């Protein structure tokens, strides 16, 4: 079952967990093998499972998709995510996301060794991101509403940037790291 | 009513979930176990006493919660609500080690009436 | 090859004398007729075959080293221990390792007073053994 | 003698099909790759 | 896993995944002990899919 | 009923020695319920933080019986628990409990604060003298509940710093307006700045109050003449039955203010 | 929001296959009156589950079939005896 | 005994070394009543076992 959980976690759903293009990443059903009140708190991470599903969606929408070359490449970043900021974007996206994924693949082969592990376990090892990531994607659903284009992008994340949340200020400042190498490129390139 | 069930209403319960046979009155604000006349008066009132902690976890998360998705809330806020995670987060990896426990007395499926077992 | 089988007091009395002293039995005579006399007449009816109060002592002297982390480390190494099957007196070795145990504080270098309380454990002598 | 037993080393190998005993249980090799003497046992 | 890289090492006529019109297909009848049926076809779908392209 | 000890219903039913002897036994569970009660009400900010050192230290003995209660528990589950081994565990357990209790009630009888809560904690532990385990048991709260006092009278007698939210040290501070000080033929200064809190001296303090007094008077004048007084004999303050070892810490620290002030004076 | 989302799936997939099995069951009581083969609900839904199991759509009418020979047979001799 | 020691129990004005004598005293009895318990739960095991097990243990 914890292997289905983390293929769900890893982004492959299945007959016990599944994803509703409206509703995200969900519980299938009820089984007969859980309690109810597991039921309950499975779902619960779920919820952040779903976060992630999602996450990976934008992230694939933003950069695993093909530029289309509309000639002002100006206005690509409007509709579709495009520029080199959204490539940024992306890029420390999935840099933040990496960690989560060494996450789970250390959960994953520590519940391979003890069979007496329960799902509490991973609830207890996975909350750390049952926090950091809700922040992430308000921003970054913020910068998708708000079609940020070109180095405005940054100064959103700038923005965004000085939230409180200590593990969000440090993604965030991973982020703006990269943001700010892909700026002080071209204003290499300027200069 | 098996104690092994009431052991499982309150690991719901310090994870602020109802159990099959504890459940949270809202009218009392507090959870409930269900009128189910198996359970021992002096059963009842240990999982009173348990289920008041699990609705103040409940109520301390529904908190956290609540607050922390608010940025008007400022960087005082943010780091309070860190802080009671980070909390939190202690707390459930006591509850998963109580848990996990619980579930290797059920799965060594040997009735050891050894003082190990969750009493 | 070694099949785990009970030998005799002598032969592990021997062993243990030799790698705390790390010199030959010959050379551990004395010390091993004096452990050997203090031991031999020592069986512990009164000891309390219940694992739970040497956790709770251990988790204390764990909470007053400071080391919380470290007692929930040791709750979940003694869930993994309770979860094999290999030993069957837990609360022996238990009870041998927290009067062994040293204070990493005694971190520090000392530890702070003595008030030993009244909590203690259970006195099994109850039975007729 | 139990801890001349406890010196004995297992396979870190562990398998998701596998939780009772995950000791290892050496996946086997097979096509050709089992060396010379299955090669010869399939010619 | 095995199969996977097989496929992955440009192997055509695996027994897995099938090659149909040029698209590489998983056998529907497959099953492993550890993944869920949806499970194990979604992530061996995309698995299949950089076949596909390779 | 009423700030009374629990009373229990036995089953007439039952066996009279039965009876008897779960009458005999109640008590304990009756201080139980009463220690939780002067735990959970004194345990508000407001009592002050002696109050709530005493209540954190009933808190820690409760934990110990429960750890006891378990343990009788595990017992009784192997079945190996008789109504006379029941008996003869929890006699010590029993007096210790009614010794708890008794001195849980008559700090509450008392509304014992401050420096009177630790004369009443010197009774009572001389009250115990003769019971050793009852003595060690009154030397962990003497210890315990000295801390917080002891730590206001550290910064008193080291700093001339009143940091004294519950009012409980011996000693009281009143706002005397410095510019009739120096004016002013009250020595406002003197006698307000600095006030004697007679209900607030504790009783193994008392002979040593007015040296305490003068300390941390002098200290209060050096910082109002604007010299930083670093107290090189700063110690911590540990309670002690036998040895008035506070008492001779107390004494070289106010040798020392007074060297200070007077070398300051000439 | 988290903690629901399985049970209620589940719920909504029951309620879902039930209807699918009502309008399935419709369809099939109408084709066979439109057939005329006789078949009640309890023996239609037999059938369907033999079918579902693999039976042979041969073998299994010869059985049917036989079955209410057989049927037909016992009742006639219950009417005479009668 | 159990009597004197409650007579004396309630008595403040016994002093110190009143006191410490009761709880001597009170010590004593604990140990007599812990011996007490022992050999009542040797005759209850002896009861209790159903078997005429000869041992010092059985209620004689």
């Amino acid at each position: 079952m914890i292997h289905e959980l983390l293929l769900a976690l890893s982004g492959y759903p299945g007959s016990i967990f599944t994803w509703n293009k409206r509703s995200g990443l969900q519980v299938s059903q009820d089984f007969p093998f859980l309690h109810p009140s597991e039921t309950s708190v499975l779902n619960r991470l779920c919820r952040l499972g779903t976060d992630y599903i999602r996450f990976t969606e934008f992230i694939e929408q933003y950069t695993g998709h093909v530029q289309q070359q509309d000639h002002h490449p100006s206005q690509q970043g409007q509709g579709g995510l495009h520029g080199i900021y959204l490539r940024a974007f992306c890029t420390g996206l999935d840099s933040v996301l990496q960690p989560y994924r060494q996450a789970l693949l250390d959960l994953e082969q520590e519940f391979l060794g003890d069979p007496h592990l329960s799902i509490s376990h991973v609830n207890y090892f996975l909350d750390q991101f049952q926090l950091l990531f809700p922040s992430v994607m308000v921003v970054v659903e913020q910068i998708k509403s708000q079609k940020i284009h070109g180095c405005q992008i940054l100064e959103t994340v700038y923005k965004h940037s000085c939230g409180g949340l200590p593990p969000v200020r440090s993604a965030l400042e991973k982020i703006l790291a990269v943001c700010h190498g892909v700026m002080y490129k071209q204003l290499s390139a300027w200069m | 009513i098996t104690e092994a069930a009431l052991v499982r209403d309150i690991l719901y319960v310090f994870q602020g979930i109802d159990g099959k046979n504890i459940k949270m009155n809202n009218t009392e604000n507090c959870y409930k176990v269900e009128g189910k006349a198996n359970l021992s008066r002096s059963l009842r009132d240990t999982a009173v006493r348990l289920s008041e902690l699990g609705w103040l976890h409940n109520k301390i998360r529904r908190y956290t919660d609540q607050r922390s998705l608010d940025r008007s809330f400022g960087l005082v806020g943010q780091s309070f609500c860190a802080a009671l995670h980070q909390e939190l987060r202690e707390y459930y990896r006591l509850l998963s080690v109580l848990h996990s426990q619980l579930q290797l007395e059920d799965d060594q499926g040997v009735n050891l009436g050894l003082e190990s077992s969750l009493t | 090859m070694a099949t785990p089988d009970q030998k005799s007091p002598n032969v592990l009395l021997q062993n243990l004398c030799c790698r705390i002293l790390g010199r030959s039995e010959a050379d551990v005579a004395q010390q091993f007729q004096y452990a050997v006399r203090v031991i031999g007449s020592n069986f512990a009816p009164t000891v309390e075959r219940d694992e739970f109060l040497v956790a709770e002592k251990i988790k204390k002297e764990l909470i007053r080293q400071r080391r919380e982390a470290d007692a929930a480390l040791f709750s979940e190494l003694h869930r993994k221990l309770h979860s094999q099957g290999v030993l069957k007196n837990k609360w022996s070795i238990l009870y041998l390792l927290l009067s062994l145990s040293e204070d990493p504080r005694r971190q520090p270098s000392k530890v702070s007073s003595y008030a030993t309380l009244f909590a203690q454990a259970l006195p099994r002598d109850a039975h007729s053994t | 003698l139990w801890e001349a037993a406890l010196t004995y080393e297992a396979s870190k190998r562990r398998c998701w099909e596998r939780v009772g005993c995950p000791p290892g249980h050496r996946e086997e090799p097979y096509l050709t790759e089992a060396g010379r003497d299955a090669f010869d046992k399939f010619c | 896993i095995r199969e996977t890289l097989w496929l992955l090492s440009g192997v055509k006529k695996l027994f897995i995944f099938q090659l149909i019109d040029g698209k590489v297909t998983v056998r529907n009848n497959i099953i492993v002990t550890h993944l869920t049926h949806s499970c194990l076809r979604s992530v061996l779908e995309q698995i299949a899919a950089y076949g596909q392209v390779v | 009923a009423g700030r009374q000890s629990r009373t229990f219903l036995v089953d007439p039913n039952l066996d009279l020695s039965i009876r008897e002897l779960v009458h005999r036994i109640l008590p304990v569970a009756a201080s139980y319920s009463a220690v939780t009660r002067f735990i959970e009400e004194k345990s508000s900010f407001e009592y002050g933080q002696v109050n709530h050192a005493l209540a954190a230290a009933m808190r820690t003995l409760v934990k110990e019986h429960l750890i006891l209660v378990s343990q009788l528990e595990q017992l009784h589950r192997q079945g190996l628990l008789s109504l006379q081994k029941l008996w003869f565990y929890i006699q010590p357990a029993m007096r210790t409990m009614d010794i708890l209790a008794s001195l849980a009630t008559s700090v509450d009888k008392g509304e014992c604060l401050g420096g009177s809560t630790l004369s009443l904690l010197h009774d009572r532990s001389f009250s115990y003298t003769g019971d050793s385990q009852a003595q060690e048991l009154c030397l962990y709260l003497t210890k315990a509940a000295s801390a917080p006092y002891f730590e206001v009278l550290e910064k008193w007698i080291y700093r001339g710093i009143i940091h004294d939210p519950y009012s409980e040290f011996m000693v009281e501070e009143h706002e005397l307006r410095k510019e009739r000080i120096q004016e002013d033929y009250n020595d406002k200064y003197w006698d307000q700045r600095y006030t004697i809190v007679q209900q607030q001296i504790p009783s193994f303090l008392q002979k040593m109050a007015d040296k305490i007094l003068s300390t941390g008077k002098y200290l209060n004048v050096v910082r109002e003449c604007g010299h930083d007084v670093t107290c090189p004999v700063a110690k911590e303050i540990i309670y002690t039955l036998k040895e008035r070892a506070y008492v001779e810490q107390i004494e070289k620290a106010f040798n020392y203010a007074s060297k200070v002030l007077l070398d300051f004076l000439m | 929001m988290a903690s629901s989302s399985g049970a209620g799936a589940a719920a909504a997939a029951a309620a879902a296959n039930l209807n699918a099995v009502r309008e399935t069951m419709d369809v099939l009581l109408e084709i066979s009156r439109i057939l005329n083969t006789g078949l009640d609900m309890e023996t239609l839904s037999i059938c369907v589950r033999l079918c579902e199991q693999g039976i042979n759509p041969e073998a299994l009418s010869s059985v049917i079939k036989e079955l209410r020979k057989a049927t037909e047979a016992l009742k006639a001799a219950e009417n005479m005896t009668s």
